[PDB]
């Protein structure tokens, strides 16, 4: 539920885009879901089929580029967490400060 | 109606002010944009504001400006009789 | 007809009843027939008056 | 057993139920996906406090402390008055147990989740008939 | 004009002749002159409404038993009235089937009859709208009349009203 | 007055004194979101029936 | 009860009617917006008297709307109900809860608790009716109802009546 | 979409009158009485009746209606509750004014 | 983008009363409330339906 209007095509089975793939605005980079307590209906559209809610991290709306790297590891508490880096090229234009 | 000064004792300027002209043109432009009967012949004009300017030039705007006074009294001045010199 | 993805174009159409139609997702029903008294929210064009400001 | 007070957004024109609804967050609109009719506009996206619904249930409290200007006499009496609350006393016991659980877990160099689970486990299994004749030390250790 | 906050207002009750803050005995017309409350019985109301409708019909074009009369009012009402006339249509139908005095002559006499009592305009309208056979019936149907007109005058007034009405 | 400084203190004093605000200045109308009596708002635009008949 | 009342209204005209014959449009709007309307203050406004002499004041153009607001003074006949009033009407409909009469432009509801004990509801008869030893109450029957209460909303009026008192009920 | 049509007349504010709430007015204005210091029931599913977030007071959730006016979040203006204090308390902003008045009038006969 | 107090002053100097209302109402928060004629409080329960 509450899935973002962006596109999840570039994500893999683990919810992470592999390095080297091109990304644009609204594209989900990190796919995450959390269980939802039953007995909560919003805008209708909530049937017995739905059991999760989207908690993904999309790319910045005004930024686009290519995923540089994706590292997966655990924090001090042992919980899974990941870092994703994106490359983009900036070319001088009108309005750039020098 | 003690707050309506008779036409014979009006003491305000006989000249339209910039704010009065701006609101009259905008007021009539909105009416034109909402399909109001245009009283001036059009030689080809689609912008409501330009039509209102044509009406003001030929004095075909059927509106009266109620100029208020600091004590609450008011004077009614027709657009046709107001001099547009600015 | 141009739509919100081609300047000059439009983004919304508002009927006299207050209903607003987003031109995106509205092309599925083909063209829309405008009527007098409706409002079309269209991209700002040349010669349009805008207020230009600099702070403080 | 209570009033519905539930609103379902459906397109009056399309009439298809359930409807295809797209939330234009950037535009702040809820629009029908088939015809484009807008069903709701002016959508909404420190002036608050961090609250945990599970381990603390519904318990709201505020502390009394010194400011830029303050006389020590007023602070002491107010704190004394706050402590002598019959209703807040019952929840303080659970909080006191949580504090001791936190101390034990912290001294064990255990992760935060382990401390959270121990506190939650105590709350769920506390105030029960079966566990009344058992020492609190055993209760805390079992939860940890 | 300054103390706008809530004040204890008398309840709207007909028995006490407390018609409210807007239906007081003294009324001011648009010009500003003081006028009395205009209360119309069923017969008077039918004539006033019809007199306006007939005049209304004349303005546009220029620039009997109950059954046939009901049809005559029906055709006139539609022609001389606009849309959303549901309430008016029922009103005219109700007035014809419940009015007691048909023409102006009988209606005029009724007004010429009951104004000598000096009662409230609401009370006199009630007397001309409800048909009462005995003083007790009028007293109970119109409690305000109590302690205002003696049974001697009331008995003769009702008797004359019944003898001034024919169908 | 509250728009400048001592917002809360002034408002409390008005409540105790039961002050009446006539909403003449820009600050009152700006707070209430209505056209202030300034510039174009210093007058009323009415419709002249005597002139409508004579423009046709 | 019927009264001749002096009333005022604020009418808004779209600019499309800002023509040489705008006064006629205002008169038409008054009939289409006042006649047949219900107001809790003045009651049901039935007919407008002196249609040819309606006082139309100067119109003020709304700042944002662009429409002209006109203060219209007119004389009209209004039916205003009152508590404690006695009226006659026709039973439009009947049901288990009660039967309601049709008095002019208003409908008065008669509840079972406001009815005499002898009268009882009978759903076996078509149409349903309240039957008693002395009389039977059915649709289209004539009833003398006393209004025991009135609730007046800004655009709606509802009343409840009783026939327990003497000289009431079937006429 | 915009707000729903209303039959009430539309006017412009002409005057603002300040003042103080009487204890009677607060009770009359209030739509519900708050007696529980909690916000949600034991299930943390719906707001507790009589609590701080009583449904009768209004709604701030886009999916819930107001139990009073049965209107959406964008239409409900909010409804006021009231708490009956056990003992009277001073208004922090009027303590200075109260002190001045107390000196002005007698503390026994109030003259 | 903030239309601050200083911006409001300039429009006041310009005399654009209608524009100032448009920025503060149509281009920003706009709300309709019901008030009682006896008491000027927004405590009217309106059943619009
Ligand atoms: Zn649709
Ligand atoms: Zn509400
Ligand atoms: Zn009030």
């Amino acid at each position: 539920l509450r899935m973002k209007h962006g596109t999840y095509d570039k994500l893999d089975d683990d919810g992470l885009i592999a390095p080297g793939v091109r990304v644009s605005g609204e594209d989900v980079i990190i796919g995450k879901t959390t269980p939802i307590s039953p007995d909560e209906e919003e805008l209708g559209q909530r049937t017995a089929y739905h059991s999760k809610r989207d908690a993904s991290t999309p790319l910045r709306s005004t930024e686009n580029g290519i995923v540089d790297q994706v590292l997966v590891t655990t924090n001090q508490d042992g919980l899974k967490f990941v870092k994703v880096r994106v490359r983009t090229t900036k070319i001088p234009q009108i309005g750039d400060k020098f | 109606k003690e707050k309506a000064i008779p036409k014979d004792q009006r003491a305000t300027t006989p000249y339209m002010t910039k704010y009065e002209r701006a609101r009259i043109l905008g007021t009539r432009a909105l009416q034109i944009s909402m399909n109001a009967p245009v009283f001036v012949d059009l030689e080809g004009e689609t912008d409501p504001l330009r039509i209102a300017m044509k009406e003001l030039a030929e004095k075909k705007i059927p509106l009266v400006i109620r100029r208020y006074l600091p004590d609450g009294s008011f004077e009614d001045w027709s657009v046709e009789e107001l001099i547009v010199d600015l | 007809r141009n739509g919100p993805n081609e300047h000059p174009g439009a983004k919304y159409v508002i009927r006299d009843s207050g209903d607003r139609i987003d031109l995106r997702y509205s092309k599925r029903a083909g063209d829309i027939q405008l009527q007098y008294g409706w409002k079309v929210e269209r991209h700002i064009m040349d010669n349009d008056p805008v207020l230009f400001n600099r702070q403080p | 057993r209570g009033p519905n007070l539930n609103i379902v957004l459906t397109c009056p024109e399309c009439k298809v139920y359930p409807p295809k609804i797209v939330e234009r967050f950037s535009e702040g609109d809820v629009v029908c996906a088939l015809c484009g009719l807008v069903l709701s506009d002016k959508l909404v996206d420190r002036v608050g406090e961090a609250s945990n619904p599970l381990l603390d249930g519904n318990n709201l409290s505020t502390r009394i402390g010194k400011g830029e200007t303050t006389d020590m006499r007023f602070t002491k009496e107010l704190n004394k008055a706050q402590g002598k609350n019959v209703m807040d006393k019952k929840d303080n016991e659970v909080q006191a147990a949580f504090a001791k659980i936190t101390m034990l877990c912290d001294a064990a160099e255990l992760p935060k989740i382990v401390k959270d689970c121990a506190k939650e486990a105590y709350k769920l299994c506390h105030d029960e008939k079966t566990l009344k004749g058992k020492s609190m030390e055993s209760i805390m250790a079992a939860s940890i | 004009r300054r103390r706008r906050l809530k004040k204890v207002e008398e309840e709207e009750n007909a028995a006490t002749l407390q018609l409210g803050q807007e239906f007081q005995l003294k009324q001011i017309n648009h010009q500003g002159e003081e006028e009395e409350l205009i209360a119309l019985n069923l017969s008077e109301a039918r004539l006033v409404i019809k007199e306006a409708l007939v005049e209304r019909r004349r303005a546009f074009k220029r620039s009997e038993t109950r059954e046939k009369e009901l049809e005559s009012i029906d055709v006139l009402l539609e022609q001389t009235t606009g849309g959303n006339n549901k309430d008016l249509k029922n009103t005219m139908q109700y007035l014809t089937n419940f009015s007691r005095f048909r023409d102006q002559e009988t209606v005029g006499a009724v007004i010429q009859l009951l104004k000598s009592t000096g009662l409230h305009p609401f009370e006199v309208a009630q007397l001309g709208s409800l048909a009462c056979d005995t003083a007790d019936e009028a007293k109970t149907l119109i409690p305000s009349l109590n302690n205002k007109i003696s049974d001697d005058e009331l008995e003769r007034i009702l008797k004359e009203l019944s003898n001034l009405e024919t169908l | 007055r509250c728009s400048f400084e001592e917002t809360v203190e002034i408002l409390f004093e008005a409540g105790a004194s039961a002050e009446l605000d006539d909403c003449r200045g820009v600050s009152e109308n700006v707070i209430l979101g209505q056209m202030a009596p300034i510039g174009t708002g210093a007058f009323d635009v009415m419709i002249d029936e005597e002139s409508l008949v004579k423009y046709m | 009860m019927f009264f001749i009342k002096d009333l005022s209204l604020n009418i808004t005209l779209h600019p499309s009617f800002f023509g040489p014959r705008m006064k006629q449009y205002l008169k038409t709007k008054l009939l289409e917006e006042v006649e047949g309307s219900c107001t809790g203050k003045f009651g049901y406004i039935l007919c407008v008297l002196d249609y040819d002499n309606i006082d139309i004041q100067r119109g003020r153009i709304l700042p944002t709307d662009g429409s002209a607001e006109f203060n219209v003074k007119y004389r009209a006949v209004v039916f205003k109900p009152f508590k404690g009033e006695v009226v006659d009407g026709t039973v439009v409909s009947c049901s288990q809860h009660g039967f309601e009469v049709q008095v002019g432009p208003m409908k008065v509801f008669v509840t079972k608790h406001l009815m005499p004990q002898d009268l009882t509801f009978n759903a076996g008869s078509n149409p349903p009716s309240y039957q008693s030893s002395e009389d039977v109450i059915t649709i289209k029957s004539r009833i003398r109802v006393k209004i025991e209460g009135c609730i007046s909303q800004v655009s709606s009026i509802h009343a409840i009546g009783s026939i327990k008192e003497d000289y009431l009920g079937a006429i | 979409v915009g707000q729903q049509y209303s039959s009430a007349p539309l006017r412009t504010v002409k005057e603002v009158q300040f003042g103080l709430f009487s204890p009677e007015e607060v009770r009359a204005i209030s739509v519900a009485k708050i007696r529980f210091p909690e916000t949600m029931d034991e299930t943390q599913t719906r707001a507790k009746i009589g609590g701080l977030n009583d449904p009768r007071l209004g709604s701030i959730d886009r999916n819930l209606k107001c139990q009073t006016c049965q209107e959406g979040m964008n239409e409900c203006p909010g409804h006021f509750g009231h708490i009956d204090l056990a003992k009277p308390v001073f208004h922090v902003g009027f303590i200075a004014k109260i002190k001045k008045v107390c000196e002005c009038v007698c503390m026994h006969c109030g003259k | 983008l903030r239309f601050g107090e200083m911006e409001r002053d300039c429009m006041i100097a310009h005399g654009a009363a209608s524009f100032l209302k448009e920025r503060l109402m149509e281009a920003s928060d706009a709300f309709r409330v019901h008030i009682c004629g006896i008491c000027g409080l927004m405590t009217v329960i309106a059943k619009l339906n």
